[PDB]
């Protein structure tokens, strides 16, 4: 603690499961079309495109805090309602959204 | 969805008559041009019945049913074959003095591919 | 024992994961996939079995749960759900049954309660047998009002939204542990059943 | 191309995955064209009905401003600024596919027309009118038929294509990648037992010598 | 002879044509809904619970043979007109529907 | 060292190619579809890299060429051809946009004109840095002076008819000998610039 956060394992977990979908979303897309898509399935597919191209997209003699990783992360994430995100205590979420 | 409660008219004289005694057609309070389009045979163009067509299916997207006699439909053919969607929807009726004639229905063109 | 057992052959079809399944009795699932989406233990109803089940619910039963009942049900909705969400994205779906969607939906609640739990989180992992027993009661329950509902008539998205506050809470459960008295069986979950009722007659006129 | 190591757990589910996804999109096909040779029939009729039920008020308002003296239909087109059948929408489930449906509500903006004073020849106006709001509320119920079938139409064609495409595309791309796989990966396990023995029998027959 | 019947061919036959249709009606339900389900599926639908629930299903001490096996078969079948029970020849049927 | 290998039956697993490419620092490909048609060699982008792409670049930008600005626009037109492909075939070519339209004509192209080195008269002549990248700024000034247009309201057909000549004459450039004009910048590379610039103006407005 002190350069790490305590929200730190809470938000790796949440930008996982938004990114499981994505990638999922991508595949059904194929081969039926929009048939079995909707409107949460439609977000997630923007989701693993942001996060594919802001978060892991850097310089290989950037330095990167522990401290700015968390602080971009939430950025990002900003794309479903507090009741949608669960998977994060409703404390720690209030805090940092 | 439900945000389209006009019918709108594209009719001979004494057809259009009718249709507005029971009330389906207007004049509208937010661009004030009316819904229904007169027409009359050797003494109005060709051309109008092709405007009014486009600026009620494309142009307008309150009207529910545009509803055409087949016989005017028929001037302005081009026009309706190549509208293909069901928002709005336009259905050939019988024209006046004519009973049904598959030979000008543009929906039944339509339906033929594929079953 | 309590035996963990892994792949090591790489498959799931390897020797060593054939030699265990056979000589073990209880099996409850996990499965890698849902567990990164962050839901575990992510247990596959399917892979899992238990032999010891009529004599330990045998013994449940004079322990004071009535557990047995919820859990043929518990196990009924995870399956139905599963086979409900290859058929949405196989055909896609263009619609759904009315009652469907509800088998569906009381399964997300079940992945959440249950399912998703932290082993260093011990507001988020931990409670007694009874514990266990009313929080599935509650959701066994939400089951069966919301099947007549629709019997009786009612949309499923006037099902959904009028329960709403209740189905909140049952939802946000799963962030609590005894600490409101020694007991096991709490007036948290006492007074969600009878308001839950309540909300039924509501959805259903 | 692909892994030599447990594909066959993610390709087992897929293949049956596809033959019983075809058998369903089957039955979702034969209830689309189950509903459309039926709505087809209807319609051509429909087509006839609301011809008629048009020409027969179309012709009694013809009779009515020739008897009178005087023509009407201009009268009536500048009175008319509100359209008091109207229509609400409403989805109505028609096999798998929600197609659009109209049910005419009369909403009392007008009750006829001030125009109506023409001494006697007015009752004829006044007569017409009421033949005419009978015959347009046949032909919106009617009309209401046509909008489905168009959305048939449009539904029937994105069903046809699926059931080639599973068939022709996916079923043999999982039956040639679990095959292969499958045949590799036993090859590098019968090799194995002929190395061991290889050796085995170098070994036994060292023994055995004096 | 004597301990089944002459019956048990033609039961097999139509107990396992109908239970079949029933999986496929089970698949078809969830996509078409019930707003436009075919009365055909109705009676499969009903008779995929029914066979599972009183043939399969069954207490740890019950037994059977062929004779009482048979009469369960026929309340199942029942439910379904004459003309839908084909596999079956005229005879038995007008006995035992 | 260029080492030639050769895969079993269409693996590529093979325990001789995968030991070759753990050593490699560049691979480049060889796809049997495309070679049927005649193609061959037949690179892509989804079977190939180079590490040494980068630095490269640089010095081909010193020398006189634009390269590493089109290499990257270059790259993306064939990983997104790949993509697009995928959905004709299942969908149908009814659920495309017009930009992607765009990309699989631009694509095709490119396919025939640097991967095919089968004749039609004669085997291909000497084509170098230089001329290679004549072609490159050709077809990708067709790609964007064409999506800018149908974004702007066009027809396909207008835009596809009217590039015509400008097509037929960089399929057949390389069996012409090198230099033309120069070696450089040929005459016949150099006038097709403004035949785009001349017909993206008449499809505007």
């Amino acid at each position: 603690e002190g350069m790490t956060r305590k929200d730190h394992g809470d938000v790796s977990n949440q930008l996982y499961a938004k990114y499981a979908i994505g990638k999922d979303a991508a595949a059904m897309k194929a081969v039926v079309g929009e048939e079995a898509l909707s409107i949460e399935d439609k977000l997630s597919l923007e989701f693993l495109e942001k996060f594919e191209k802001t978060f892991i997209t850097q310089g290989a003699y950037e330095d990167r805090t522990v401290f700015e990783s968390l602080d971009q992360a939430w950025s990002l994430l900003r794309i479903y309602p507090k009741e949608m995100l669960n998977r994060i205590s409703p404390k720690i979420l209030d805090e940092f959204y | 969805a439900e945000k389209r409660t006009l019918i709108a008219v594209i009719a001979d004289e004494d057809t259009t008559t009718g249709l507005l005694l029971a009330g389906i057609g207007q004049i509208t309070p937010e661009t004030q041009e009316k819904n229904f389009f007169v027409y009359q045979e050797g003494k109005t163009t060709k051309e109008e019945i092709t405007d009014k067509f486009n600026h009620f299916t494309e142009e307008r997207d309150d009207i529910a049913i545009l509803l055409i006699n087949q016989h005017i439909a028929e001037n302005i053919r081009a026009r309706v074959d190549s509208f293909t969607n069901a928002f709005p929807a336009i259905l050939e009726i019988p024209s006046k003095d004519h009973p049904y004639d598959p030979e000008k229905d543009s929906v039944l063109k339509r339906v033929r591919k594929l079953f | 024992i309590v035996a963990a057992v892994s792949p090591a052959g790489g498959d799931f079809s390897d020797p060593v994961t054939t030699a265990t399944l056979g000589i073990t009795q209880v099996f409850w699932g996990l499965d890698k996939k849902l567990a990164q989406r962050k839901h575990f233990p992510s247990i596959n109803t399917s892979v899992s079995y238990s032999k010891y089940t009529n004599v330990l619910n045998k013994f449940y039963d004079s322990n004071y749960p009535e557990f047995p009942v919820l859990r043929d049900r518990m196990k009924e909705i995870l399956s139905n759900a599963e086979e409900l969400e290859q058929v949405v994205q196989l055909v896609g779906k263009s619609a759904l049954s009315d009652s469907d969607k509800i088998t569906l939906d009381v399964a997300t609640l079940i992945k959440e309660d249950f399912l998703q739990q932290n082993g260093y989180s011990t507001y988020d992992a931990f409670c007694p047998i009874w514990k266990t027993f009313d929080m599935m009661r509650a959701f066994i329950s939400y089951h069966d009002e919301a099947q007549k509902a629709v019997a009786n008539g009612a949309n499923w998205s006037k099902l959904a939204d009028s329960t709403g506050d209740v189905k909140h809470a049952v939802s946000s459960s799963k962030f609590f542990e005894p600490s409101r008295g020694e007991k096991e069986v709490h007036g948290e979950f006492e007074k969600l059943l009878s308001t839950m009722q309540e909300r039924f007659a509501e959805s259903t006129d | 191309v692909f892994p030599t190591r447990m594909t066959l757990g993610l390709m087992k589910t897929k293949l049956k995955g596809a033959n019983q996804g075809y058998s369903l999109l089957k039955r979702k096909s034969e209830a689309l064209t189950k509903r459309f040779r039926d709505i087809t029939k209807r319609i051509d009729d429909a087509k006839q009905k609301m011809g008629r039920v048009m020409q027969t008020a179309a012709f009694s308002l013809a009779e009515v401003s020739y008897a009178t003296g005087e023509n009407i239909g201009y009268q009536v087109q500048e009175s008319v600024s509100t359209a008091r059948f109207k229509v609400r929408a409403r989805q109505e489930n028609v096999s798998g596919v929600y197609l659009s449906q109209f049910e005419s509500y009369i909403d009392p903006e007008i009750n006829d027309f001030r125009l109506t004073g023409l001494g006697r020849g007015g009752q004829q106006v006044q007569r017409a009118k009421e033949i005419y709001s009978r015959a347009v509320e046949t032909l919106v119920e009617l009309a209401s038929l046509q909008t489905a079938f168009i959305i048939l139409d449009e539904v029937i064609k994105v069903t046809n294509r699926r059931v080639n495409a599973i068939e022709h595309v996916i079923i043999p791309r999982t039956e040639n990648t679990i095959a292969y796989i499958n045949s590799e990966l036993d090859e590098l396990d019968r090799e194995e037992f002929y190395r061991l023995k290889k050796v085995q029998e170098k070994k036994q027959n060292e023994t055995a010598k004096l």
